[PDB]
Parts: C-alpha cells; structure tokens; sequence
C-alpha cells in the first residue's frame, strides 16, 4: 500500500506521515507493513512482517518492531519526555474454522524523563520503589518489561465485509514474565453479536461491549503506559478521543520550562500551594463499554449502490476507573475508583466504505455526561 | 496525552 | 486396591493407614482413590477421582480434594501447628500418541498457628505484610491460595514395564491467580533417557535430572510450604529424606511448651542470645539434581525370572538453594544462596517389583557432603 | 518436617 | 568542703562520687570546688573556680570545666553514648547593693553515637541538615558551639537564710555567637516573692513562679540538650524528677544491642511496624511553672529551736512543651506543642536545715496529671 | 520650629512639606515635634511628644504616632502601593552622666498592594506562608507587628557642638513580642572615637562605623521593610543615597499599568522570559561600615570664626548583604549573601554649621564600586 | 524605594 | 534521659 505526508503548521508540528504494506496473493509469502509519523514533538515508527504459511498446518507467525519517541518541546528537551520502543512475535493457530488460538512473547523499553507531578503515576512510582520529589520536573524513570501475550478469537458471523448474523469474540492478555521491572496482567475481551431482524437482513441489531481489566502483582501497580482510555468514534461516540475516565489532578509544582504568556497546571509560579483537579485525561486499569445500534435501511439511497453503505440509530455506554485510587486520602475530589460514573450518548451514524476501507461518519451528543469530560458530537474515522 | 505549551495543545502518542 | 494398620508406639502416633482403590476395566467410567493417615500428630485425609473418557477424543478430567492436619503436641495444642486444605481439578489432552497437556485450577487453605522463629520464615512473613515477634511462639497465619496449573509429559520410551530406550520428560508449573494471598509461580521438570547399550538392550545407560525453580511476585517471597527438599531414594540416595539443601537458624525466643527434660533450638530458658545454626532442614525456592545409572546385568540370577529384577551402579548429585537469602546480613552463617553446595553420592541398586508395584532397595553413602547433611546408606521404597 | 520434643523426632507432614 | 563515696550494686554502677570545696575567708581569695561521679554508665566531673576580688570595685570572675561522659552500657559500647566537655569564664559586676548583672562566654563539646531514633531528635538532626536512617541505631554527631551568657540578679529580700518578706529575682539567658555548630538563644527567669503575713513574720505567703524559653535561629532547631525538665522537688513535686512534659516516640527500628529477654520500645526484633509513644520523657523548649506555698508555723514544735525548721502548704503549678511539634503530621499522637497540659499538685512541706544546708522533705499527691507522667509522691532534696 | 513648602513640578509631586517644633526652656514640660510631606505619591506626617522630666529622677518619657502612605500612580491605584503606620512609646532612663538606657514598646502596620514580583522579596513571602504568582501584580498583604525596643547609648565626649575627644556609642535593638505577625530581632550600633592629634585641639582624628544584623525567627525571613541600606552623606558618600547593596532581580512578569512609550523591567509584554538583573537597590538584612576622617583645620579660614566651621580628609568604607540569598539556586547571579563586596570611596569634607544646624559638604569619588551602584560624588546634607 | 514609571524615576519613601 | 536496657531504667544524666 501507499501513502506519504509532510506540513507546514497543523497544531502539530512536521507531520512526515507514511503507511506502506509490500504484499502478495500467493507465492513468495512475506506480508509487511510500516507506519511512519515524525513531528516537532513525536518520532513514531513501526515496522510488521507476517508469514501466513509458517508451516503445512496453516499456522501462521507475526512479528513487529517499534520505536516511539515522544518529547514536549521543540530545543530545549528538559520538560516531559516519553521514549519506547519494543518487539512483538507471536504464533497464530487455526483450529476450529469460526476460531483461532495465539501465543507470543514481547519486549518493551520505556524511559521517562521530566514528568509532571501529579497523584496517580506517583502513586505507581511509589509502588515501583521509585520516590521523586512531587515539587519539580526534576525525575526520571526507565524500565525494561517482558510479556506473555495470548488471545482467543471466534469469527462465526456468515459474512465478513458488512455482517449479518453471528458474532466476533476477541479476548487478549498479557502477563509480565520474571525478569521484567514491571510486573503486571491485564486482558481485554471485545464482543460484538448481530442479530438480523427480516428475512431479507437489511434492518439488524448490533449489540457491543468492550472490557478491560489489568493490575499489578505482588504489591506493583499497573504500569500508566498499558491504562485503558474511552471515547471516541471506536468506543463511546460523543466523546473527544480517549478523554473519558479518570482525569489527572496535579501536585504544586516548579515548571521546568516555565513561560508566564501561557498556561499552565499546579505551576508554583503561579501562586499553586494546594492540588488542583483538571481536564487532563490519564485513563484507568479498569473500562467497561458497551454500544446498541439498530441498523436500518438507508433513509433515502438506492438499493442497488447500498452494499457498499450502512446506516444505524445506536446509543453507546462507557466508563473508565483506576482501582487502587484513594477515595479517602482524597475526600472533596472524585472517586475514580467508582465503576458506576458511566457515560451515555446517542446518535445517528453512517458507516460508508471508500474504496480502500470502511468509514464511519457520526453524529452523536453525549447526554450523560461528568466535569472533565470532552465533548466531539461529530465524529469520523476509518 | 502529553501536553505541550507551545502550542497550547495536548498531543495523543500512547497509540 | 487394599490396606490398613493401626499402632500403638511407633515413635509415630495411632497410626490409623489406608490406602484404597475403586477402579474398572472398562464400562462405568469412575477411577477412584483414597489416603488416610491418623497420628497423635497429624490427620491427612486425600480423596481423588478421574474420568479417562470425559468425551469423545479421550480427553480426562481429574479431581481431588485433601486434609491435612498437624499438631506438635497432643493435649495443649498452643506448639507449633500447620492445617491445610483443598483441592485440584484438571483436564488432560492427548494430541501425539508420545505426549499429554494438562491445565487446571487449584485452591489451598493454610492456618499456622505457634511457629517457632527462624530467618527464612520470616523473611517470607514479613514480606508479606506480617510482622511476628521473634521473641515468643506467640503468633498465626492464615491464607487462601488460587493456582492456575499446566504441565506438558512426554512419554516416548519403547516399554513401560521396565524401559530400555528413549526419554520420558515431565513439565509441570503453577502461577497464582488473581484474588489469592500468596503470589508465586513454580516449575518443575523431571527428565530421564534411557541409552540401551547392548543389542539385547540388558545394559543399560540411564541419564535423569529433576530442575525446580520458584519465586514470589512483585516483592512477595515464595510460599514456605512450596518448597523443594532433596535427599532419599526418589532424588539424591545416600541421604535421609528431603534433609538435602538450607537449614533453619532461629531466633532466640521463648518456646511455648517447655520443659527442661527435653532438648531445644535457641531457647531463651536455656540461655540463648544469638540465633544459632541447626540441622533443621527448611527446603529452598531452587533445586537441581542428576543422576547416573548404569543398568547391567545381575550379577548372580537366571534370566528366566530376572524380568521382574533390574540392578545399577549408580551417582547421584543434588543442590537444594533459597534465592532470596541475604549472604551479607548474616555474614559468618553458610551462604544459603549458593547453587554450587553440590551433594554428591555413589552406590549399587536393586530395582526389584513386588506382585503389586516396583520396589527400589539401595545402598549408597555420600561421599560430598556439608555440615547438617543426614546420612541414610540403606534406602528402600515404593 | 515439623519438630515434636515428647519424642526427640522431626516429623514429616508437607507430602 | 568533703564528700566520698564507691558501691556495690545499687541501681547504678561503682559510683565513685565526691563533692569539695577549697576555700577561703580572707586572704588569698581563691574559690575552688569540685564534683566527681563514676558509674558504670557515666563519669561526670567538674571543676570550680572564682575570684571575689577581681578588681578593687568588688567585681567578681568565675570559671568552670566540665567532662560528662556517659555510656547506655559499655563493654559494648555501640550503644546510645553522650559525651560532653565544656567550659564557661563570667564577670560579675555588683551595682546597687540589690542587684548584680553577669556576662561571660561558654564553649560546649557533643558527641553522640548510636542514638535511639525517636520523632523531635531527628526533627531537630534534620534541621542541623544531617539525615540519620530511622531504620537503626548506626548513627552519629559531633557539634562544637560557643555561647555568650548573660543575668541579671535582684535580691532584695530582708534576710537570706529563711526569707520573710521581699522578692528574688534571677534572669539568665545565652545566645550563640557565631561560628559555632549550634545556633539558639535561651532565657530563663526565676521569680520568688515573700509576703509576711503577721507582724512577727512567723506566717508567711510565697509565691513562686519558673519561665523558660528558647529557639533556634535562621530555621535551626534548639538543640536537644538545652531542653527544659520539670518535675520533682525544685519545681513541681509529686511527679518524678524531670518527668513533666513531652514525652518520645519512637520510630521502629532495630535495636543495636539487643536481648530477647529483655525489654524494649518499638524494636523492629519485637514485631514493630509503626511508631508508638512512651513513657520516656524527652523535655521541650518551653516551660512555664509556679508554686503557691502558706508557710506556717509548725503544728507541734517550740520557737526556740524553729529557728532552723520551717512548714508549708503548697500548691504547684507546671507545663512543659515543644513549640516545634507538628499536630498535623501526627494527628493520632498528643499534641507536645499545646501549653495547656498544666499539671497540678498539691501538699505538705517540712523546709529543714541540716548543720550543712537546707532540706526540703514533702509529701504531695499530683491530682491534674497526664498519661506517661510519674508519679513520686515523696520527696526529700537539699 | 518652622517651615512650609509647596510646588508644581519637581520630579517629585505636589510637595506640601513641614517640620515644626513646639517647645520650652522651662516649666510646662512638653517637646512636640511635626513632621509633614505629601506628593502625587506619598504622604508622610509624623507627630512626636517627649517629657524629660516623667519623674524626680530626670527619667524621660517619649512617644511618637506614624503615618506613610506611597502609592506608585495617582488616578489608578493598582500599582505597587505601601501604606504603613503606627506608634511608639519609650523610657530613657540616665543612670552615669555619661550613659542612658532606653526601654520601649512599638506598634506597626504594614499594607502592600500590587508590589512586583522579585526574587528577595518572595523568599521572604514565601517564608511567611504566603505564595503570591510571579506572573503578575495582582497580590497583597497585611501585617501587624508588635515590638519591644531597647537600646543604650554612651556619650562622653568632653564637648558636644564639635567633638575633640572621646566617643559616642550607641546600641538599639528590636525583638518582636509574641502576637506580631512578623518575628524577628535587630540590632544596630553607631560608634565614633575622637582622637586629638595637637594639644590645641585643632588637628583630630575620627574613626567611625555602624553595624547593623538582624533575622527572622524559627524560620520566618526578616521583613523587608525592615532592611538595611547604605550610602550617600552619613553613611559611605560618593554613592547615592541607600543604594548600596544587593539589588532586584526581578521574575518576568504581566505589569499593572503598562505604557509601551515608557521603561519597564522583565515586563512580560516586552518580551522578558528569564529573570533579569536591575540597578533597584532593595537592601539587606546585614550591614557593616566604617570611616576614617582626618581632621585639619581649614586650608584658609580665619580662626576665630572658624569655630562654625571643620575640615576633613576622609575614606569610607562599607557593605550591605542579605544572609538568606541562595548562592546555588542562581548560579550566574551575583552573590549577594557575600560581605566582602566591600565598597570603598575617599574624599574631602566641609562640616559647616548653618544658625540652625550643622551642615556638611562634601566631595567623594567611589574607587571600589560594584555593577549597579549610583555614584553621587557632590554630597550635602544637614 | 518605590518604582514610579511615569517619571522614569525610584522614589524613596522608607525613611 | 540516658535508657539502659539490663537494668531496666531510665539513666538521668544531663544535669
């Protein structure tokens, strides 16, 4: 495949963008992908091989290699910076025709330099053994974690280009085998399960649900790069992207590149002596979403162009929260350990297909909604 | 999220 | 099967002893078994089925349920006691006619009450969140365990009766899962090859090892009562069973039943001050043995009978150690922690059969040997 | 093994 | 003047003891006294001097040096060990026949080793900018400090051995000067006021009053061993000498010389995980006291003789505290920095004279006390 | 006493301008005194009254009764302001002929509106618990102090209009009695020796120096309204007026009332990020200065007026420094926790007598100067 | 000292 | 205070 960008000034910065995959129908095997996105503030590359025929069975095995290299300034590095990179290699075995078992391993190096203080990542480093300050940017971390990956997947819906009936099940997991710094589990089981409604199957009724669980071990907490983030066009429409959940609140703090022209959190030179809550969205451990669409017929298109277009009335439920936060430590701020501050919205949406792929366009507006949460009532994605 | 000042912004790369 | 006694003094207790069998050939499915053991102190009770034809494919499912009850006195309790309980239940898979796979869960219950102080334990017990005294008996613990337990075995040896070629390896493991107190993983390997050496496979060459490695998670200490122990006939000959690996030194302390006709380790109505080295043997998180037979011949029986007799030249090495022991806290005390205390023996063995099961008769001494080792020259079991 | 002094003996329980 | 003494076992050690004093009537007009004590637990010696005539306008000049060294064991040492030495030179300088002022310098070694870690010693060590563990006793300071000392004395009361009307009044303060280790000022005043009550002066009022204050200069604390006592016969009796006021609490930790059979305060050896409060009492930096006392005639004694005898009715008043105790951080533990814990106690006196210097026996029970203060309901001091 | 003024445009305001007195040889016994002053930008108006004779013993009683209101604009407000006022009330006691003492109490109250944030400054606000922005001149404070003063002063030299021989020394003292707002101590002292050279009198030396330390208390700053400044006539001449010592460094800030066509100091809207060193003298809480004056009769006068008339070759020395200043935390800064930036000037002098008060003239150049010092070689004051 | 800006000038006003 | 433990006692000795 094919694509290629560069910028001017789109709020982000430099903005080369690629996504490449070298492929074949059948012969010499190989299938690999690339991604590529370098900007004023991020350096992001991935690179992803896969051999569908490892062996007569059908069995198949996948690799990745990545690096990710984040830094908030532009010259002066000094402020929070966030580098990883890592690999990926796993099995895939077919056995069942609707299913398929797979099993790997994974390597991940993150390094963190300059973190702003705020409760829950300290409550990780903490936990970690790690004690920085809480009264400046000057911190520092730097972890090697290596994984178990396993997951099973169910297929059994009749046809995969715009279903019908039957469902898709995915469950995925993670557990940190000894050696790693961090040490933690986590899995995340998605579902979706159609329902056709007349003979013909133009109206259906999707039910969806997406959970995620994970933790540390032995006293550990869950490392904050594995959280789990909602909203957004994938999960609760309405929402701005991965904004739901718990928010960030800050510890008062000396900024290390300090402008008072701008704006800043818990700064002590802007006169900060207490913690102070904020819109900063910083995930959980713990999400559970789910989503009802009742696809319909296309309110005035013709029939015979309509395969390649779908319509739906859905609302979308969805909550994010951190297990091990302190609701007594912290008693005026909110629990983000409740499991019950769930948001809800509803919309129409029409997932359309380009040529090259299925998109949804979307209108939603979010009717259960708690302070922090980020509003996006038009919503598009591939 | 990590949030940059220069651009009074907050950029997403944890994806 | 069949048996049953009872006693009067053995320097054991009653010694109510069962053990039972309620099997089939063939036709109504249940494999059922039975252990009893009563003592003035202890009370170990073991009850187990097995389905072999769970389903179609010849797939099993085996369960089990146990109780195991010891007190070090008979009237006042109040001494050092250990009750457990639980119970197993696993599914085995046959996929090559060579091997199995088996998965299952496991729960344990564990209540002391009264254990006398020592360094290992305690390290253990305050690694956990639970600080004792070390000055009395006067102390308890209780934990509900949840396992999660695999195992791989392949069996590729040409007659199972008595092999002469080919291996046979066994890999079992656990890992806690979330929701229990104790947080640990083990694994355990046992692997034996057997060389025929003559055309008439009547001299034999015999490697084996068995390799055991464990530990907590996230800061946790390995449970105590997962400990490996080495030494006897099943592992290292030569010596008393599972006396191989680290001993116990204790902390001075008052014992809780005293009396001055009888003897004691570190007890502070004997005038102890330091902690003192004992013969105790405690077991470790790691272990490693091998073993060298040399199956010949026997030197003096007709080979009309000899199918039921086999006869070895044998050594054995073994090492029992505990990671997590601090060699610089206690400096002029043994360093527990190292693997290389390898004991080594040497001797001449009768594997005989009884109408009922293999017998092993053996002599061996250890000729490497440390300070606390029990020596056991004549050795003898199922 | 657990110690039992009435009998000068350790006494094997964890099997 | 001419004391002795040695020992055999009476609490404290050899005790070697001595109090002398070479002096003079006219002539020569030295001054010399001296005070020796060596216990198995301390040696303390101090050596004397003044000259009354300094100069022909009556001015006085007095020096002193003192060795006080003392040991928490000492075959051992390794344990809780304060030495000090130190000197002091003053001018006296008579003006009214009423008064006197006094100014002179000081110098004061200290070294401690191995102290028990406890809340306000290390709140004042972490102010001095030294971080000792809190974990153990493997610590250590060292401190020179030089000290200007000044007073002011009034002393108008009609006759001095057994006063009957008029006060004594005494302030005396310190101030470091700079360049010592120690940086803190001090004042204490002592007021004493007579007031007959007949015409023979036989039934008198006295009132009585001690205040005591100090600090440490620019974010230092004061240091420890300047604190202020109360208790016992000199200021409020019916308590314990110097038992009144703040009492430690201690961090856990592991006690450097330790012995099961013995006993301890929050010895990490005995099971101790947070920090527990105690009987031990520690002094403060603040301190006010005062006594009202009916002196009487004697209920059953002849005039002629009672010229060396006095009795009173008394009432003491008395508070100890530390200005630099945080009640937030230790918001379960009492608050050592409220002045308002007065204790209050009450009794009989019987003001004595031996041929050699004025006895005080008391009787008093104390009726306003607090938890961890001690109760000595019988006193007798010179 | 007497005088009035007025004005129009001085650089200075309005000028309305008074000092009156209100006195007596003899009989009714007061000594008022008036002091007025009020421009665009201040108003000062001081009101003192003293009784020397408060009792037969000549004992003196003076109190005085404060106003000094500055405001940085007129019309707008919002700009640093500094209102303050207060009273005193003092005994002075004579005890030799030559000596007096002095013993008083002291009430001031201190408003700050708008004040710009530097650094010294906001140590000291941030030392009374207060966290103003540094981002802007919106903030403020209020304070009300409480002091006892005290000081003694000795004057034997053995004529009084123009001194030959002898010395003037004069201590005096504030400590802050417990209710203040502020805590802290001060001590400053004058001292001049007058040495005659000629048996006539004619040709003398004077040595001269003041001293002056004073420091918050228990970890509170001293107040900077409190501070110690240096230069211009009585103090080290040839610099301007209380211009000697550190200086501000100023935060870069939003100012209050902005105009592009006028100067400002790290004035955000001029685009100041760092913090940048000024010439505003802000003085210290130490200060240390000396003088040698050789005086010489007059290069040509006549000598019988000349008895209104001293001539002097002079050198000045001097220092002032803050001791609380980080040397670390602003390491390309100038030190200003340094005494040894030892000013130095040297000239020629005329102490000249008007019919109502002495006057001197004088000529300096400053040869040891430091950046940011205002030279002012033409010098005269009353 | 005192900061006036409309007169370029530091205005003494502490004593 | 000056604690010493194999006597049981609290040990004045700052006077």
């Amino acid at each position: 495949s094919f694509n290629f960008g560069i910028g001017y000034g789109t709020e982000s910065g430099v903005s080369f963008q690629a996504g490449v995959q070298q492929d074949n129908w059948l012969g010499t095997g190989y299938a690999v992908g690339i991604n590529g996105t370098k900007n004023d503030y991020q350096t992001y590359a991935e690179l992803s091989v896969t051999n569908p025929y490892f062996t007569v069975d059908g069995v198949s095995l996948g690799g990745r290699l990545f690096y990710n290299d984040f830094q908030a300034d532009d010259a002066d590095l000094s402020d929070y910076t966030n580098k990883s990179y890592g690999t990926d290699v796993t099995l895939g075995f077919p056995i069942n025709e609707y299913n398929s078992l797979r099993a790997g391993l994974g390597y991940v190096h993150n390094s963190l330099s300059n973190m702003q203080p705020q409760v829950a990542m300290w409550r990780y480093l903490y936990s970690m053994g790690e004690h920085p300050s809480t009264s400046d940017q000057d911190n520092s971390f730097k972890t090697d974690d290596f994984t178990f990956n396993y997951g099973w997947t169910y297929n059994k819906l009749d046809r995969g280009y715009f279903p019908t009936d039957g469902s898709r099940v995915n469950l995925t997991g993670k557990v940190t085998i000894p050696g790693s710094d961090n040490e933690y589990y986590k899995v995340t089981l998605d579902t979706a399960t159609y329902v056709p409604i007349d003979d013909d199957h133009k109206w259906v009724v999707l039910g969806r649900t997406r959970w995620g669980y994970g933790d540390g071990l032995g006293g550990k907490e869950m490392p904050f790069y594995e959280n789990f983030y909602a909203g957004g066009s994938s999960t609760v429409r309405g929402f701005q992207s991965n904004t739901i959940g718990p928010k960030a609140v800050y510890f008062p703090h000396q900024a290390s590149n300090y402008d008072p022209d701008y704006d800043y959190e818990c700064a002590t030179q802007d006169g900060a002596k207490d913690l102070c809550k904020s819109d900063d969205a910083v995930g959980g451990n713990a999400m559970a979403v789910a989503s009802l669409e009742f696809i319909t017929p296309t309110p005035f298109i013709s029939d015979k162009y309509a395969n390649s277009v779908r319509t739906s009335f859905f609302w979308d439920m969805g909550t994010v929260w951190d297990t091990n936060w302190d609701s007594s430590q912290y008693s005026g701020y909110p629990d983000y350990s409740d499991p019950s501050n769930i948001r809800m919205s509803a919309g129409i949406a029409l997932q359309w297909m380009s040529p090259l792929g299925p998109l949804v366009f979307s209108y939603a507006q979010p009717f259960k909604k708690y302070d922090g949460d980020k509003a996006e009532q038009f919503q598009f994605n591939i | 999220f990590g949030t940059i000042h220069k651009r009074r912004f907050r950029y997403w790369f944890c994806g």
